[PDB]
């Protein structure tokens, strides 16, 4: 693996010499939970609505509130 | 922001971390220079209030000088006509629980500014810790808004500064070691309205590309990658956070920066190129779609976290005036590219003993990898330059434009690296190998030195008893300023590197120094306070050579040196 | 000492807190003067590590400068020809509860020193908050003997600096606040066996009295005082803890030091005298056994704590040269004793606003009481002054020989105070008393005082924006210096009180100057660092005015200034 | 009271007016417990103990030992 050789532009990972093409269901499967991958992502959608609804009450009232739960 | 563009010129101003928006970190003053800078004193002093790690710099706008704290990240403003007495200051409520997902102590890289304003009064931004972005009011003080950019509860944080382009503030991210996928935010300044976001990894809208992206160059990849580079969905915890530093060419309208490390460090967890991480970006301000982006570390083994300074110039290639970005990055190579169509111009060893890479074929833009040198599970490797600390960090370096060298603070720092398997849980750190640091081959930790960019020629190089980490600040005066870890600012004449000037100073300096001139005097300022990852050891009382990443080891005589501290200090003649 | 005083008095040396055994903070050193001092300048700097405030000041002896830190209280030794290296260190392991019943600040007073002699090798001695007396190595660090003091269990620490003489060092007291009865204690310095102790209140085999004890002035009082000026048992708890400074006479081999005040505050709960607290003692120094014994302030009403430095001089004394000692207590007076008969020679007020008291009858040595400004139950007494912060403090003032004049620096603070019944209870605090503080009668919060201490003559006087906290030094250059709690040191003539220089320090200064001569050059150094009773208000977060004792009000603006910091400042030409 | 007229030298306190000679059984009694005052004289009577296992050890071995249950 001296990263040269490209199977697509952008793409030249190869495995190293007897290392797995595939890691699923090999000696080195990370085995990730599903449910504790899609943890960030749905943070994030947490955080932009309540962004959101900062910015619509700072855009009608006029007046910055942060803590939502005093949000109208 | 041409506004902001507009003060930038001003000598009484320093109006950002990077100085300007090419981050030139060069100011025109020469009062103080090679031939009187032996007669430098200090004029004044400030303390923080807070230890730990002291990153970024001051800001100068107005007359006013704003500093910055590592956490809780408080914020204080000073009349330069009355330097005793605080003008105003906001001290943030922060969970306490953020310093817990901090890999690498507590620093944060600083305010940003704009002026007024259609939107309007003019405002201080902060990235807080715990993930937020806060918007004050830059003469009294008030909070403006503030919001939610990123979940410690994640392990997500802020460390690198805001970055105002037009009448937007960027934020960035961190906590790669964490299994944080990166993005980078655009706030409307008026509201904290998200405007736009892009992700280092995953699907093409997530990454938010324009049509001709890397249509100019399109062996470097185009679409699909930030998926078909990882095996499943590897991505959503593949690391590419930005933490450290923009560039913007107005003309252009381009903003440019880059993606950190992958996660995990366990380079056999994750197989495939994992793009977009360590990855050169130039994107349109205000859509913030990728016009190119430039993969520099393929399929990282090391750490080599792309998120270092972004330098412009306008230099001749090959006998034509070109626009360029000058990029030094932690695997130990200096990037210069076209910062227009992304081609690459050339990329070459800041210091001769890099060995995880042979060489750079500027043709393919691949870097040719060295086997003796990879990281693998079941196996130690040893002597591998850089290490994760890199030749280069998060320092903001010079740019010279009638010598044409840039000055860097360079690292001499090597590692032993062995991987182990490990799960991730949102939370929880996701890092899964384990270094020991050490010199380099030179036997020094520290370097400074002068460089052409495009062709790479050395104008000088100096040796420092350890790395130098804060970055530099060159003038027409022909000198270059610098922190160091030990606790000394420095000055050197930028033709020679010869040493003019030097202070000791209470703790190290992690931090970049900054001139500008006050009542038309010139005055030189720095933030004296060690920490970031080479102060771990000494921050937390750490033993274990190998714990902090490895750092502790490598570190373990800084101590002997420097004890924490927080303060400005200012010189003048 | 008879070694030690010899090192006192060659000015390459500042061998303890007190510099001399008179306390004179007095330097024959002429190279930095009134008519250059304009040009002093930064020489190096060093952080200490910590925050809160930084009281004592740095020792010099045989070229190295020995550090010392509030809690945990690191000591830190530093070689002047390699100002940035630490020679070594000593990191005590205490117990964070000790933090908790320290009553105004973490603060520690100093290092003292003792050379090699028949014991032997050379020593380094600190006290800790939790309670300890340590003898250190002064060449290597290395921990000789450590022994126990005080218990923190019972609201019992240490602030105060060890005190050596002859082959003993002297450890004091502190926790009047949390009722513990007072306690001087000499421990042999090979050993660390305790020699003799003295308490300050109780029968007189506990307080250690002389048979001739007061037989020069037994109007005074002699005999049985201790138990009969108190009601039962009240005695038992009853505070006069030594937390001060001490002087010593090496011709008449006699300690000098004052007893703190009686507990609790509340006066109405302990009817009496309340002897031995406020009191300046005269011992032997061997035995620790009393000659004389003045009670300043008998049935204390306003937390005057006796505790203040002793300085000793001789000057004529109605035509006759008098051994005396000169005493800026906390009520506003300033005693001048004969040192070796205790007979009282004059006792002026610092300031003529001071009420509580009409004026001492210097025959009988009793201060006459003006009602009106008393304390007592069920009364909220108005226009107290001095306060209980007095109109000096713990600050080490100086004496110029020739000019035959003490500088001081001065508080002018005055109080509110109501007591409130409550019980006592060991490790609980045990004051009683609700207090408000604001400047006195002309606006400003502190003074410098230059003064004839026998004829009471001021010589002049200065405004000064803060109470000037830290002591003072002054040199045969006709110059005064002192730090100031807003964040400067500063300089004035002696003669005049002109101000000749300032330079702005990172954070308050809370404790005294020192200077010395290495390699031929003189120096100053200082500890910036503010806290202590009147920085509580910023370093704890408090905003209730009656809150940190009642100083949480009056110094309000204080953090309008400075914030915690923690260094050390070294100037020369 | 003005602290000028003294039962005995070294002794002048007076009550103020309204206010007793002794506190005890008054509204102002103090009712302090016996069992927490001696506690001071207790703990101090340890350390002194303590301390000086610390100095026969320290003369017998010529070597410093600060915990107790070592020695
Ligand atoms: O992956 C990340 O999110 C992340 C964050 C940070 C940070 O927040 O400072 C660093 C790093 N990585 C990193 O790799 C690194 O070497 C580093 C050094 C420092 C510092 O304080 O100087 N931060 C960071
Ligand atoms: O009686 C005591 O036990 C005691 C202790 C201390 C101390 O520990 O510093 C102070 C006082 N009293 C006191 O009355 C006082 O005003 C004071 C000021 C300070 C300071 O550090 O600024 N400590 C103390
Ligand atoms: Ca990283
Ligand atoms: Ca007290």
């Amino acid at each position: 693996y001296d990263g040269t050789h490209c199977k697509a532009p952008g793409n030249c990972w190869e495995p190293k010499p007897g290392y797995p093409d595939k890691v699923a269901g090999s000696k080195y499967d990370p085995k990730h939970d599903p449910n504790e991958l899609n943890k960030q992502a749905e943070s994030i959608k947490a955080m932009e609505a309540r962004n959101q609804k900062r910015v619509e009450n700072y855009a009608k009232t006029g007046k910055f509130v942060y803590k939502v739960e005093d949000i109208k | 922001n041409s506004e902001l563009d507009r003060l930038s010129k001003d000598d009484r101003n320093w109006v950002m971390q990077t100085k300007d928006y090419s981050a030139t970190h060069f100011s025109r003053l020469t009062e103080i220079n090679s031939h009187n800078v032996k007669n430098l004193k200090v004029a004044w002093t400030l303390s923080t209030g807070t230890l730990h790690g002291h990153e970024g710099a001051p800001l100068v706008v107005d007359g006013i000088m704003y500093i910055h704290t590592p956490f809780p990240n408080n914020v204080y403003a000073v009349d330069l006509n009355d330097t005793r007495k605080m003008l105003w200051q906001y001290k943030p409520k922060q969970n306490p629980a953020a310093r817990a997902v901090a890999c690498c102590d507590v620093v944060n890289r600083g305010l940003a500014y704009v002026p007024a304003g259609e939107h309007g009064p003019a405002k201080i931004f902060l990235n807080q810790l715990d993930g937020h972005i806060v918007a004050l009011n830059a003469k009294t003080g008030e909070e403006i808004w503030k919001m939610e950019n990123s979940d410690i509860a994640m392990g997500s944080t802020l460390t690198g500064a805001p970055f105002v382009v037009k009448d937007k503030v960027l934020v960035g991210s961190a906590g790669a070691e964490l299994g944080v996928r990166g993005y980078v935010t655009a706030y409307n300044i008026k509201d904290g309205k998200q405007e736009w976001r892009a992700y280092a990894t995953g699907p093409d809208e997530d990454l938010l590309l324009d049509k001709d992206f890397n249509k100019d160059n399109p062996h470097y990849g185009q679409f699909g990658l930030g998926l078909s580079t990882w095996e499943g969905d590897a991505w959503k915890i593949g690391g590419g956070t930005n933490w450290g530093w923009y560039a913007y060419d107005p003309k252009l309208d381009m903003i440019y920066y880059g993606s950190g490390n992958p996660a995990p460090w366990n380079e056999t967890m994750r197989p495939g190129d994992n793009k977009w991480t360590m990855t050169i970006w130039g994107r349109d301000a205000d859509t913030g779609r990728a016009k190119f982006g430039y993969q520099k570390t393929p399929h990282d083994e090391w750490d080599y976290a792309g998120v270092n300074y972004m330098g412009l110039s306008e230099q001749e290639v090959d006998g034509k005036l070109t626009p360029l970005l000058t990029h030094p990055d932690r695997n130990g190579l200096v990037y210069t590219l076209n910062r227009e169509t992304g081609a690459l111009v050339n990329a070459f060893k800041i210091d001769d003993t890099v060995n995880w890479v042979k060489k750079v074929d500027l043709k393919t833009g691949l870097p040719i990898r060295d086997p003796e040198y990879s990281t693998r599970m079941d196996h130690n490797a040893k002597g591998i330059c850089p290490s994760a600390m890199g030749y280069h960090n998060q320092g903001i370096e010079s740019y010279d434009p009638d010598k044409k060298l840039f000055f860097m603070g360079v690292n001499h720092i090597c590692m032993d690296w062995e991987p182990f398997m490990l799960p991730y849980r949102a939370g929880q750190f996701f890092v899964g190998a384990t270094l020991n640091m050490y010199p380099g081959p030179k036997g020094m930790l520290g370097q400074v030195k002068a460089m052409n960019a495009v062709t790479g020629k050395m104008e000088w190089e100096v040796p420092e008893k350890f790395a130098v980490w804060g970055g530099t600040l060159a003038t027409a005066g022909d000198l270059v300023f610098y922190g160091t870890l030990d606790g000394f600012i420095k000055a050197r004449d930028t033709r020679t590197g010869e040493l003019k000037w030097q202070f000791q100073l209470p703790s190290g300096v992690i931090g970049h120094p900054i001139t500008y001139q006050h009542n038309g005097k010139q005055y030189i300022a720095i933030y004296s306070g060690v920490g970031g990852w080479p102060g771990v050891g000494l921050v937390f009382d750490l033993k274990d050579p190998t714990a902090g990443l490895g750092a502790v080891g490598a570190f373990r005589e800084l101590a002997h040196y420097t004890q924490m501290g927080g303060s400005v200090f200012v010189f003048s003649l």
